[PDB]
């Protein structure tokens, strides 16, 4: 029981009952999210997409966390040119829990 | 309210500090460039000096005189 869907420009392989950290979405922290753009629905028998976004498949997930990613330091330094620059970044994420996969 | 008085916006510049870090901008000779007469402490040419060329106040001629009557 697993499916592949594209949400934030990248495809995620998720099975039933597991949480996946994906790109932040303008959505509430406790509202079920619907993703009708699913690439494959997998079972004992395999069904493949003759055209993108299957025919009636959809992914039902619930948002869990809306925090930020780990600290990453961006250090730019030029050798012998009296130049160095410091910068930090923390990419936002919206963790969701995959609770239901349709056919 | 004594600890509330603040200066008007734009009334302070904070100045410029030379030779203080890399991100401060004008450091490492702080805005006077690499080797040269200007880069040395106490350097620079006197007023009107044109690197040996005759200054304007030397190439131009004198004319007229100061009249004491005009001062009274």
């Amino acid at each position: 029981m697993y499916a592949v869907f594209q949400s934030g420009g990248k495809q995620h392989r998720v099975s039933e009952g597991q949480t996946v950290r994906l790109e932040k979405l303008d959505i509430a922290t406790g509202e079920t999210v619907e993703f009708a753009e699913v690439l494959m629905i997998a079972n004992g028998e395999e069904v493949k997409i003759g055209v993108p976004f299957v025919d009636g498949g959809v992914i039902k997930a619930e948002v869990v966390a809306h925090g930020r990613g780990e600290k990453v330091k961006i250090v730019k330094f030029r050798r012998r040119k009296h130049y160095r620059k410091q910068q930090g970044h923390r990419q936002w994420f919206t963790d969701v829990k995959i609770t239901g996969i349709s056919a | 309210r004594l600890n509330t008085l603040s200066p008007a916006e734009g009334s302070k510049k904070a100045g410029k500090r030379l030779g203080r870090g890399i991100g401060s901008g004008l450091g490492k000779t702080g805005g006077r460039g690499h080797k040269g007469q200007k880069s040395r402490s106490g350097g620079g040419v006197r007023r009107g000096f044109e690197g040996g060329q005759m200054p304007l106040y030397r190439r131009l001629p004198k004319f007229g005189f100061t009249s004491r009557k005009a001062a009274i």
